C-alpha cells in the first residue's frame, strides 16, 4: 500500500498542477482505492471536482443570521443531536464552537438560496464538509452540492425523493431478479434507504475516515450514485435477506440495521460497474 | 409458541419532543443526551406481561418534520395503538397535537386505540402546557394521557403499559 499510495499523492499533485487542471485523472482518483487519502489534499481536489473557485472570497454572513430565519429551531435542534459525528477525542469547548459554525454555514445557504428547503439529515452533510474544507470552504461547496446533487431533497415536498428511492428496486431487479421477488412478497418498500440517500450513508456509517472517502467517491460520480451504491449494499446482503422472514418487520428491520463492516472499495467498483451498466 | 399476542405501536408527534428517547427507555433502558435525529423510520422490540397473557409489542419510529409526514403516512394503518407525543415544554408541540390526531383520522384504522403523552416532565423549571389543560382535551375526546419523563425513569413504562392494555381489550 505505501508505494502504491505514495504514487497517487505524486499522481493528485501533478494532477492539479497541470496547465489546465486534470479535473479527469482527479475525479478517476477520487474513484480508485483509497479515495484522495489526507484532509489536505481535499481542500485542493474538492474544489475543483465541484466547480466552486478554492480562492474566491468568502460570502457575507449578514446582521442576525440565526434571528431572521425561518429554520433556526429546526437547524439547532438537529445539530444539538448531531454529537456522535464529532471525533471522541475532540474537547467539549471545540466541539461546540464547530457547532456553532455548523447552524451557521446550513442558515447561511438557505438564506443565499431561497429556493431549498431544509430537511431533517442536511445537517450530517454540512458536517461532514465542516470537518474536512473547513467553516470557509465548505460553506461555498456544500451550496454547490444543494443545487445540484441534493437539488431534489430539498424540493419543498418528498415527491422526487421517493421517486428517486423507487429506482433501488429496479435496478436489484437487473441483477439478482430473484431477490427482488422476495422483497417485493415481503413489502419492504425503500424507506430503509432514505437516510442513507439523503445524508450520502453520512447518518449511518459511523467510521467518519470511510465517509469522506465515499464522499470521495460521490462527488466525482452522477448525482444518482448513492441509489446505485444502496443497491449494491442490498444485493451484497443476499444471503440474509433471502435467509429471514419474508415479512417487513424483519426485512426493513434487517436492512435498516446496516453492517458496520461493509467492503467499502469492493462496494464501490460493483456500484460503478452497476452505474453504468444500467444507467438512469 | 413464544408470545399470545403481536401489538403495533406507532410513536407519531412533533420533532425533538421526545419520541425516540423514550423508545430507548422502554424498549432499551437507557437514556443519552443527544442520541440521533431520527431520520425515515424503524422500530425497536419490547414484550410485556399483562393479565396473564405474554403481549410483543413492537413499537414505530417517526420523523418529527412535516416534509416526512407522506412518508410515514403509510405505516399508520398496520398500527394497533397509536402514541402522540409533545413536549411540555414547548408551546408549539402541543398545538400541532391537534393536527396530529387529524393525521390519524386520516391514514390509521377505522378504531384505532390512542394516547396522548406530554414528555420532558423532569424540566418544571421550563414547563409551558399546563397539567390540567392537558388532561382536559384528552378526556373530551375520550384519550388516555400521560406525563412522562424519559430522563428520569418517570412514568414511560406506564404508557405503554397503559396503551398495550387499552388494545388487548379491543383485540378480544
Ligand atoms: N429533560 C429531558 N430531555 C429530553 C427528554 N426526552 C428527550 N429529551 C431531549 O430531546 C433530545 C432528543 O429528542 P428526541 O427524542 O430525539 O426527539 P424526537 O426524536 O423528535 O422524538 C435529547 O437530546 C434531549 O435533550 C426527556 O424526557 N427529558
Ligand atoms: F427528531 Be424527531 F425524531 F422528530
Ligand atoms: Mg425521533
Amino acid at each position: 500500500f505505501n508505494a502504491k499510495r505514495k504514487k497517487k499523492v505524486a499522481e493528485i499533485h501533478q494532477a492539479l498542477n497541470s496547465d489546465p487542471t486534470d479535473v479527469a485523472a482527479l475525479r478517476r482518483m477520487a474513484i480508485s482505492e483509497g479515495g484522495l487519502l489526507t484532509d489536505e489534499i481535499r481542500r485542493k481536489v474538492w474544489p475543483k471536482l465541484l466547480n466552486v473557485n478554492a480562492n474566491d472570497p468568502p460570502p457575507i454572513s449578514g446582521k442576525n443570521l440565526r434571528q431572521m430565519s425561518k429554520d433556526y429551531q429546526q437547524v439547532l435542534l438537529d445539530v444539538r443531536r448531531s454529537l456522535r459525528r464529532f471525533p471522541p477525542g475532540m474537547p467539549e469547548e471545540q466541539r461546540e464552537g464547530l457547532q456553532e459554525e455548523l447552524i451557521d454555514i446550513i442558515l447561511l445557504i438557505l438564506e443565499r438560496n431561497p429556493q431549498l428547503h431544509y430537511y431533517q439529515g442536511y445537517h450530517d452533510i454540512v458536517v461532514t464538509f465542516l470537518l474536512v474544507v473547513g467553516e470557509r470552504l465548505a460553506t461555498s461547496l456544500v451550496e454547490k452540492l444543494s443545487t445540484h446533487h441534493l437539488r431534489d431533497f430539498m424540493d419543498p415536498t418528498m415527491d422526487n425523493t421517493k421517486h428517486i428511492l423507487n429506482y433501488l428496486m429496479p435496478i436489484i431487479d437487473q441483477v439478482n431478479p430473484e431477490l427482488h421477488d422476495f422483497m417485493q412478497s415481503a413489502e419492504v418498500g425503500t424507506i430503509f434507504a432514505l437516510s442513507w440517500l439523503i445524508t450520502w450513508f453520512g447518518h449511518v456509517l459511523s467510521d467518519f475516515r470511510h465517509v469522506v472517502r465515499l464522499y470521495d467517491f460521490f462527488l466525482a460520480c452522477h448525482p444518482l450514485m448513492p441509489i446505485y451504491f444502496a443497491a449494491v449494499i442490498v444485493l451484497y446482503r443476499e444471503q440474509e435477506v433471502l435467509d429471514c422472514d419474508c415479512d417487513m418487520a424483519s426485512v426493513h428491520h434487517l436492512l435498516s440495521q446496516i453492517p458496520q463492516d461493509l467492503p467499502y472499495e469492493t462496494l464501490i467498483s460493483r456500484a460503478g460497474d452497476l452505474f453504468v451498466q444500467f444507467p438512469p | 409458541p413464544e408470545y399470545d399476542y403481536l401489538f403495533k405501536l406507532l410513536l407519531i408527534g412533533d420533532s425533538g419532543v421526545g419520541k425516540s428517547c423514550l423508545l430507548l427507555r422502554f424498549a432499551d433502558d437507557t437514556y443519552t443526551e443527544s442520541y440521533i435525529s431520527t431520520i425515515g423510520v424503524d422500530f425497536k422490540i419490547r414484550t410485556i406481561e399483562l393479565d396473564g397473557k405474554t403481549i410483543k409489542l413492537q413499537i414505530w419510529d417517526t420523523a418529527g418534520q412535516e416534509r416526512f409526514r407522506t412518508i410515514t403516512s403509510s405505516y399508520y394503518r398496520g398500527a394497533h395503538g397509536i402514541i402522540v407525543v409533545y413536549d411540555v415544554t414547548d408551546q408549539e408541540s402541543y398545538a400541532n397535537v391537534k393536527q396530529w390526531l387529524q393525521e390519524i383520522d386520516r391514514y390509521a384504522s377505522e378504531n384505532v386505540n390512542k394516547l396522548l403523552v406530554g414528555n420532558k416532565s423532569d424540566l418544571t423549571t421550563k414547563k409551558v402546557v399546563d397539567n390540567t389543560t392537558a388532561k382536559e382535551f384528552a378526556d373530551s375526546l375520550g384519550i388516555p394521557f400521560l406525563e412522562t419523563s424519559a430522563k428520569n425513569a418517570t412514568n414511560v413504562e406506564q404508557a405503554f403499559m397503559t396503551m398495550a392494555a387499552e388494545i388487548k381489550k379491543r383485540m378480544g
